């Protein structure tokens, strides 16, 4: 199941760090995407709706360099 | 993968919201019906 799918808390808190990615932040339609989805009115659609909007795209896009320890295979 | 990225923006957007705007836990199992 999704168990190594969730994300330690430090490979997250280098997202605040990243210059790159607070900078998205600063958006205030990226912000309200951010904090909508969170709040869950409606996760299942929202996932779907927030990767057709290109801001919500770069934010993701910056997190998972981030966030993510997965090698690209044999690059 | 989209199935696993998408879950991961999840954790990103949750720790920041969690330190940058509310910090609030309204998603905790506060029902004492169990």
């Amino acid at each position: 199941g999704p168990h190594m799918d969730r994300v330690s808390l430090q490979n997250l808190k280098n997202l605040g760090e990243s210059a790159t990615l607070r900078s998205l932040l600063l958006n205030p339609h990226l912000r309200q995407l951010m904090v909508n989805l969170d709040q869950g009115e409606d996760k299942a659609k929202l996932m779907r709706a927030y990767m057709q909007e290109p801001l919500f795209v770069e934010f993701a896009d910056c997190c998972l360099g981030i966030v993510e320890p997965s090698q690209n295979e044999e690059s | 993968d989209i199935r696993h990225e998408r879950n991961v923006i999840l954790q990103c957007v949750r720790y920041i919201i969690k330190k940058d705007f509310f910090g609030l836990d309204t998603n905790s199992a506060k029902s004492k019906d169990v």
